[PDB]
RNA sequence: GUAAGAGCCUAGCAUUAGUACU
């Protein structure tokens, strides 16, 4: 599979009482960021 | 029980004989065995068959045959662009795609205002010429013996050579679909009214205006995109002068109103005055 | 309402226990060579079958306790037994993943129901359709056509071993209890749970229907609950805790609920009030461990006057009512209504 | 540690054990404990009769 | 904001211009209270609250979704509560033998549907044959214009099943997927946790096994 | 001489 | 539930009669209102009860083409069937036998009507542009 | 069909045949002990010591076979009694299989080549 | 212990209300908002700082905080 | 960072998917690593799907609901966190800690109306004394003593106990009301009625009327106690009465 | 005439009733609120970006009675134009066929100007309407969680 | 509220002459009867 | 010495849809 084109077997969070449009936008912005990270920092 | 089909891909006949081949094929997207339907749209037609699952069809509101959208008949790109919606999240993999399907089994396209963009960029009458025999591959190579009898078009292929390699999955999803690419570059040029080398020409010419449109009516048209310096009628030409005070406002007025807007019904053209 | 409000209602209106004569154990039958694991009474009430860890099914005379016949066909323990009321058929399941239809006119296995991926733990015959239901360690109730041996249905959703099973003619036609601590009430037409009951904290190893009322009892290591049907409305807990894993539960027509513990306890409760009028411990037959003392199955005979228990000391034990008892000579354990104010 | 869970065109592979057999069910007739025949009797009479017979005619004494 | 028939010439521009929202039909510019009506409305509509006559909110919609929409889901505390109303022999009364007979018949019918599907569909010696006859259908499109079907409204479709070759081997290979998530979870309607002593923490300390 | 007829209760379907 | 004023004795207020294998071209209620004569394109006449089962208790055959029109005779025991096979036929209803088959028309016998007061006489008009009157005996 | 549909190698049930008889026993045996373990633990006890209880059951079986009396000093008596009852279940099974295979070996009935060694 | 970490959860509760919010903060947020019901689901009007407060608060918590055979015995001398 | 990153991410995601199809269902631990890694990559669509696949395996694990909602909280996804809390608290309404952390998240955002609505849902599931006490302390924290008083009314009704009543009365004697603390002891003996006969109830009555300097009231209390209390229970009460004298 | 009140299971919001541009419709809504008619009365049709229909007591959506005994006529103007959210208009099945059913608009719906008689706008509780448009609905635009109008009355 | 997905699919029953006759009045000739009963179609 | 696999180059199975201009 390509596990960066697609989300593997994606289970989207189920809708609740609160509107999560803004949260989804922020997640995309975070994904867009590309700060330098070493392998140790990314694996912890 | 019935294909989900573009009503162009049913041809002029109000009566349709269609063959129903249950388990007749694999969906060209979900790779799933499904019920195929085959038919001849009209007398000048060939026999077209459905290309995708019924579900995979009604997900993206596309025809089972042409894979074009159902409301406007433009590829899934051009509609997704005007819909402004995210890239396809749907998994390209088939383990992924079938997992998504078996999920959605066990538990956005109908509620949009008609987009003027798509409406502007669509065909008025049906492309029945899409329901017609392929081109005779033996006529191309000059070796066709079948004469005029050939059920295949006795013409040569006149096609973009980057085109004629289109992918099902890409015309259904919307990624590098060369036809909608051509179409969006067309609208890119038509949305590209040349802002001339003269920077200070702050006037836009409004031509083809039918007489029942008055000068304050075109003022009601153009006031939104910036301050007007002066609007000038001349019905002899059925045309108008409109000068603004800032260039960028006339740029706005060209960019929004270059792709032939209609003020109160009149098909009117814009030019840099 | 509340727990306080309802507790006061309960102190006022709890159904009082109906007097039930005590039961005494009058017969041990030795002869199985492994834990007796299942019992089943024949609808004529003249023999019972017991399946064992020694892999056999023994047919016993219900009045003499005499070994009529031994049937060997399972490779592993016999875990469930069901004698058909409408067919001359016995059904067995086993840890060998196999379900068998025994022709009782041949004394032979004539059909096999193939498809459990692990050991089978529970069996139930639909009382009106020619359908059987088995549950096992694959967390699934497999619904079989009795005739064609076909797996008509899989009831999916449990997460651990389906340990108990009920079948009735009204909806829910299958009730299962699992090691995942839930009870599913199933819609047999749709193949879907019509209810999931999550009130138990331990695994539901025993289910029992009331012979006449639209209600079932479920039993855990922690509580015996009583549930109204169709929808599985929690009625109540038994007013005491057998502090045991309950392997087996049988309900009588008098409303004697017998529950049998993994420690060999046998408590007799009043259905309808929830009150235990008797508490017994097993005696294990000579040689046994006292660790090897569980009570794996119990059934009442068809009259309700005998209780046959299948035990881990490899005995069948038989209990009869001391019915020459009267509410004065033999009241048993006496009742105090649930007077407490508690949290539910 | 964890068993396989067993959830449920059709495949055309036909097993030998899945060929037709025992294609009709036996039902309990009159005389084999059929349900309508068994409402008619008192099973407690027959049980206490058989138990008394066994329990006396194993004791060997009147 | 100016009251009814007091708004001539007074136009709103911002959210704060509406008071607590609403828009003005007297005005003839598009208003956007609370920024409602800005392009598309977002994604994935939210669950709704249900409030009583008295004002007791219901949050069940969290738990009553998907396949849980259909079934009995115990969500609250009163499902945990002993029901004295209901313990009488008359309260726990089986359905009418007539309704039970209808259920037995419907279930037999559905189960024989499934069993005969499993027998026939999966049996391959069933000799394949002729063409599944034409069925007419009347199909009325979404989009009917005087250009579609040449100015006709509806379509009659002759649906002709094409016969399959009896010698046609199995056409599609079978695909493997992991099983999906399942039906949605159900509230765990437990009694209060019973406190583990530290004693009963120690009498379940299991020494390590030294082989 | 009962023939190959049945009568069953069914609602009348509606197009909308 | 919904309790809307049951008019008839029928089990339900809408009953579909199935069992035919062709178009149903004409139907008729018994004069005493407890029979159905249904004539199909399948050249066959179903006899249904109007109450308590809606049982098609008889299928009368004997026309070689679509039975286009059916009436009952004034007493309800004799039936007049008219067809496309150029043949009008008098049948006995209770019995399942045909009484008198007259085929004088040259083309499809479209229409017929039996007289309701007087003798056993029925008109039949067919494709030959001729309307013919037919006395029973 | 195997050529054109592919092998249906997926969750179809394997019979318990003579070669799987002893390994399936232990599957089922351990699953049974695991049932009991999860039901025996009190409500807030970390339910992960079951693996060490299963190791104690393996040990107690080897100790039975070798005729070694065992006494784990800190084993809860419930856990120990569960182990003893299931080691006795295996001991009954194994001894009965030994009785059975001895009668077949004595008769001359067909036994595997390893059944002779296992029975000795 | 749930009582130990419960008084530590109340440690955190009263500490964070003493650390991130004030009485006029609270009461003027209310003075803007009459509904303190039936409004469930709709996010409430509160300063955008509040969010990072929570985050920073919990992140605060964060900065407070052979081979395999050695561990085994180290459990036993621990116990034995 | 570019397209060398992306393929290291492909490699580690294929590693995670392999480990998860192997070990994922039968032994926990793994989805937490997978989801914390996807959180390190700042990919929250992917990490939310990993947490949802954990909870699709086993939703009854409080640890997983906590780690999920905390991932969501610590990245300021606060409506997402609320939704996780709503589900965790709907599905496991008997884990007090879920309710605590939902309430805490709401008051850390200065959302005390939302925190209070979570407290109302929790009180509907009838928590222990500690749940009602936390609710009361919540309403005190925002100096809402009318609200805390209404919670005490509900508290002493729901759990009718001496602990409920003596805590109510301690609240009142802290609160500024001493005729109300007397009122609450009096009301405890009438409402509680029976089973208000006990040691610590009378010990608390004595100490209250003592720090009210009504020592004749307190003597009546001590006697009426020794009268009503079973003198088996008398040693502590009587030594404390000696301590009064 | 001013300030009728709807309080629903999702919340409470209040609409003014326009006196001059549409007297018949406004009097209808006034009086029907007064008589206890819009009680229960679930919002049956909710379409995002479009409208929140309500007013049919039967829950079908097919007909809601009036004070005049049946239908009545529109009051379309070149003044009253559906311009934004919160506009309260009547639901008709064509020209001059209003009943009781109304809809609050959630968006600018030009394509209804000339067909649906406006009579007001939501003065207070636009938050409730925003939350109410985004509620979960089925394939018929019917809220999957019933949105009752627990009480409607003038103020 | 519609039946199929992109419109309403409804069962029909005619006699077989009629499908074929209309299908070939339009099919071959270009102009035929509308199946809705509303006039004729095409040129 | 098994014999497993990864890859490289070259490496003959399935498909019938899609190609516009005021
Ligand atoms: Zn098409
Ligand atoms: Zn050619």
């Amino acid at each position: 599979v390509d596990y960066s084109s697609e989300v593997a077997f994606e289970l989207k969070p189920q809708a609740g009482f609160y509107s999560t449009a803004d949260e989804e936008k922020t997640t995309r912005s975070m994904q867009q960021e590309f700060r330098p990270v070493t392998v140790e920092e990314l694996e912890g | 029980d019935m294909p989900i089909v573009c009503e162009t891909c049913l041809g002029p006949n109000p009566f349709v004989r269609m063959q129903r081949i249950e388990f007749g094929g694999t969906c060209h997207i979900s790779g799933r065995p499904y019920t195929v339907f085959r038919w001849r749209p009209g007398n000048d037609a060939r026999y077209k068959k459905t290309v995708i699952c019924q579900e995979v069809a009604k997900a993206k509101n596309v025809c089972q045959v042409c894979l074009l959208d159902l409301e406007y008949g433009l590829p899934v790109q051009v509609r997704d662009a005007a819909m402004g919606v995210k890239p396809d999240e749907e998994p390209q993999s088939e383990v992924g795609k079938e997992y998504k399907l078996q999920m959605e089994a066990d538990a956005s396209y109908a509620a949009g205002r008609p987009n003027e963009m798509l409406q502007k960029l669509q065909r008025s009458q049906p492309y029945y010429k899409r329901n017609q025999a392929r081109v005779c591959s033996f006529f191309a190579k000059g070796q066709c013996t079948r004469g005029a009898e050939c059920p295949y078009r006795h013409e040569l292929p006149t096609a973009d050579p980057a085109l004629a390699n289109q992918s099902y999955k890409d015309r259904y999803y919307g990624t590098n679909d060369p036809v909608a690419a051509k179409m969006l570059k067309r609208v890119d040029e038509l949305n590209k009214l040349t802002p001339p080398e003269d920077t200070s020409i702050t006037t836009l010419y409004v031509g083809g205006v039918d007489a029942s449109i008055t000068e304050d009516d075109v003022r009601d048209a153009f006031y939104s995109f910036g301050e007007l310096a002066s609007v000038r009628k001349m019905d002899v030409k059925s045309c108008a002068f409109v000068t603004y005070t800032t260039r960028s406002a006339a740029e706005k007025a060209a960019e929004e109103l270059g792709g032939n807007p209609l003020i109160k019904g009149a098909r009117v053209k814009l030019m840099w005055g | 309402n509340s727990s306080a409000a309802v507790s006061r209602r309960i102190a006022s209106k709890w159904p009082r226990p109906v007097w039930h004569a005590p039961w005494k154990m009058y017969r041990v039958i030795s002869g199985h060579l492994g834990w007796v694991r299942c019992v089943a009474v024949d609808p004529s009430n003249e023999w019972f079958a017991t399946g064992s860890a020694d892999r056999t099914i023994k047919i016993w005379d219900l009045a003499s306790g005499q070994l009529k016949l031994t049937l060997t066909g399972h490779i592993e323990q016999v875990t469930g037994l069901a004698v058909s009321s409408r067919h001359p058929y016995m059904f067995s399941c086993g840890l060998d993943k196999m379900v068998k239809c025994w022709d009782l006119e041949q004394n032979k296995v004539i059909r096999s129901y193939h498809g459990h991926l692990s050991g089978v733990y529970s069996i139930a015959l639909h009382p009106n359709l020619d359908v059987l239901m088995t549950g096992g360690r694959d967390s699934v109730v497999r619904v079989w056509d009795m005739r064609t041996k076909v797996q008509a249905m899989v009831l999916s959703g449990h997460d651990q071993t389906v340990c108990s099973l009920l079948a009735q003619a009204p909806d829910p036609q299958v009730i299962s209890g699992s090691h995942d601590s839930t009870i599913r009430l199933w819609d047999l037409r749709k193949g879907k749970a019509s209810a999931v009951l999550t009130h138990h904290k331990k695994s539901i190893r025993a289910l029992a229907m009331h012979p006449h009322e639209f209600a079932f009892a479920s039993a855990s290591a922690e509580n015996i609950k009583k549930w109204a049907l169709p929808d599985g409305d929690f009625l109540h807990n038994m007013l005491s805790q057998q502090r045991a894993i309950i392997n087996s539960m049988a309900i009588n027509q008098d409303g004697v609920v017998a529950t049998g513990g993994d420690n060999g306890s046998l408590w007799l409760w009043d259905w309808r009030s929830g009150h235990c009028f008797q508490q017994d411990e097993t005696v294990v037959q000579p040689g046994s461990l006292e660790s090897e003392g569980a009570l794996y199955d119990m059934t009442f005979d068809m009259t309700g006057s005998r209780l046959i228990t299948a035990e881990g000391d490899k005995t069948v034990k038989m209990w009869k009512e001391v019915e020459d008892a009267t509410p004065e000579t033999h009241p048993g354990l006496p009742f105090r209504p649930p007077k407490d104010i508690k949290r539910f | 540690w964890a068993p396989a869970i067993g959830g449920e065109k059709p495949s055309v592979q036909q097993s030998a054990k899945n060929l037709p057999g025992h294609t009709k069910l036996k039902f309990r007739q009159t005389g084999q404990a059929a349900e309508e025949e068994l409402r008619a009797k008192d099973l407690r009479a027959e049980l206490e009769a058989k138990e008394r017979k066994h329990f006396g005619k194993q004791s060997g004494t009147d | 904001p100016p009251p009814y028939l007091r708004r001539k010439g007074w136009v709103p521009r911002r959210a704060e211009d509406f008071g607590d929202g609403g828009a003005f039909p007297e005005i003839h510019v598009a208003q956007y209270p609370l920024d409602m009506g800005k392009g598309s409305t977002g994604g994935k509509q939210q669950l709704a609250i249900s409030v009583n006559e008295k004002g007791e909110i219901n949050y069940d919609a969290v738990v009553k979704q998907g396949q849980n929409k259909d079934r009995v889901v115990h969500s609250d505390h009163g499902a945990l509560v002993p029901k004295v109303d209901r313990l009488s022999k008359e309260a726990l009364a089986r359905p009418d033998e007539e309704d039970v007979e209808k259920t037995v018949a419907e279930t037999a019918a559905a189960l024989e549907r499934v069993v005969q599907g499993k027998l026939s569909s999966v049996n391959p010696t069933k000799l394949p044959g002729g063409p599944g006859g034409s069925t007419l259908i009347k199909y009325t499109p979404a989009q009917q214009g005087a250009q579609y079907a040449s100015g006709a409204g509806q379509r009659i479709i002759k649906m002709q099943d094409l016969p399959v070759d009896p010698l046609e081997p199995p056409k599609f290979r079978h695909v493997k997927v992991p099983r999906g998530p399942g039906s949605p979870p159900v509230p765990v309607l437990h009694s209060p946790p019973r406190p583990l002593t530290v004693k009963d923490q120690q009498d379940w300390k299991i020494p390590p096994s030294i082989s | 001489p009962g023939g190959p007829g049945i009568g069953r209760a069914v609602g009348r379907g509606m197009p909308a | 539930k919904e309790g809307i004023t049951r008019t008839s004795n029928l089990s339900a207020p809408i009953i579909q009669l199935s069992g035919h294998a062709g178009e149903v071209f004409s139907m008729r209620f018994s004069p005493d209102g407890q029979c159905i004569a249904s004539g199909s394109f399948d050249k066959t006449i179903f006899l249904w009860r109007t109450y308590d089962e809606n049982e098609n208790y008889n299928v009368i055959a004997g026309h070689r083409n679509a039975v286009l029109e059916v009436h009952w005779f004034t007493d309800g025991e004799a039936l007049l069937s008219c067809s496309a096979d150029k043949t009008a036929r008098c049948w006995d209803a209770e019995t399942g036998a045909p009484i008198k088959k007259m085929g004088e028309h040259t083309a499809v016998v479209n229409s017929c009507c039996p007289l309701r007061r007087g003798a056993k006489v029925f008109v039949t008009g067919a494709d030959d542009s001729t309307v013919k009157v037919w006395d029973m005996r | 069909a195997r050529q054109f549909e592919g092998r249906q190698s997926k969750g179809i049930a394997k019979t318990v045949t003579k070669q799987r008889i002893e390994s399936h026993f232990d599957l089922e045996l351990r699953a049974a002990v695991m049932h009991d373990i999860l039901d025996m633990m009190p409500e807030g006890v970390k339910q992960n010591k079951a693996r060490t209880i299963l190791q104690h059951l393996s040990e107690a079986w080897r100790c039975w076979k070798a005729n070694i009396p065992w006494k784990v000093p800190g084993l809860p008596a419930p856990v120990e009694n569960m182990i003893l009852r299931y080691v006795k279940q295996k001991a009954d099974w194994w001894t009965n299989v030994a009785h059975y295979n001895r009668e077949r070996i004595r008769r001359g009935a067909t036994v595997d080549k390893t059944v002779c060694r296992k029975n000795l | 212990a749930p009582e130990n970490l419960y008084q530590a959860h109340l440690k955190r509760a009263e500490a964070g209300v003493a650390a991130a919010y004030s009485v006029e903060d609270y009461e003027r947020a209310k003075a803007a908002d009459p509904e303190f019901s039936l409004k469930y689901g709709q996010q409430p009007k509160l300063p955008a700082a509040n969010v990072e407060k929570m985050v920073a608060e919990l992140q605060e918590r964060d900065r407070k905080k052979n081979d395999r055979n050695a561990h085994f015995n180290k459990k036993i001398q621990r116990a034995f | 960072d570019p397209e060398e990153l992306a393929e290291y991410r492909l490699s580690k995601r294929k590693q995670f998917e392999d480990l998860v199809r192997r070990v994922g269902r039968f032994n926990g631990g793994v989805w937490v690593k997978y989801a914390t890694w996807e959180e390190q990559q700042k990919d929250f669509r992917r990490a939310r799907s990993v947490w949802e696949r954990c909870l699709a395996i086993e939703y009854r694990n409080v640890s997983m609901w906590l780690k999920y909602a905390e991932m969501e909280m610590r990245h300021r996804f606060v409506n997402h966190a609320r939704n996780v809390w709503d589900r965790a608290v709907s599905l496991l309404p008997r884990i007090d800690q879920l309710w605590y952390k939902y309430i805490h998240m709401e008051e850390m955002l200065g959302n005390v109306a939302g925190a209070r609505q979570v407290f109302e849902r929790w009180m509907r599931f009838e928590p222990d004394h500690t749940g009602w006490m936390a609710y009361i302390k919540f309403e005190l924290r925002y100096n809402e003593v009318d609200r805390a008083r209404a919670i005490f009314e509900r508290y002493i009704q729901i759990l009718p106990t001496v602990k409920a009543w003596v805590r109510y009365a301690k609240f009142e004697m802290q609160n500024g009301e001493v005729g109300l603390a007397r009122r609450c002891y009096e009301r405890a003996v009438d409402e509680l009625g029976e089973d208000a006969q006990t040691e610590e109830f009378f010990i608390k009555f004595a100490e209250f009327e003592e720090k009210a300097r009504e020592v004749e009231r307190a003597r009546a209390i001590y006697r009426y106690a020794l009268d009503h209390i079973p003198k088996a229970s008398a040693p502590s009460l009587y030594q404390r009465f000696v301590a009064f004298e | 005439a001013p300030l009728v009140q709807i309080d629903t299971s999702m919340g409470s919001f209040t609409v003014e009733l326009y006196y001059k541009h549409a007297p018949r419709t406004c009097k209808n809504f006034e009086e029907l609120a007064k008589k206890g008619y819009y009680d229960g009365t679930i919002f049956h049709r909710i379409i995002r970006d479009f409208m929140c229909q309500g007013g049919d007591p039967t829950g079908t959506g097919r007909g809601g009675e009036s004070i005049y005994g049946g239908k009545f006529e529109d009051e379309i103007t070149r003044d009253l134009k559906h311009t934004g959210a919160g506009i309260l208009s009547m639901a008709n099945s064509g020209p001059n066929t209003n009943g009781s059913q109304f809809f609050v608009t959630l968006a600018p719906t030009p394509w209804l100007d000339g067909k649906h008689t406006i009579f007001g706008r939501v003065t207070s509780g636009m938050a409730v309407i925003k939350r109410l448009g985004n509620v979960q609905t089925d394939n018929l635009d019917r809220p999957v969680t019933e949105v009752k109008v627990i009480r409607a009355r003038p103020v | 509220l519609k039946n199929h997905f992109v419109g309403h699919v409804e069962d029909a029953h005619m006699h077989p002459i009629h499908f074929e006759q209309q299908y070939h009045n339009f099919h071959a000739l270009g102009f035929g009867e509308a199946p809705s009963g509303i006039g004729v179609v095409g040129k």
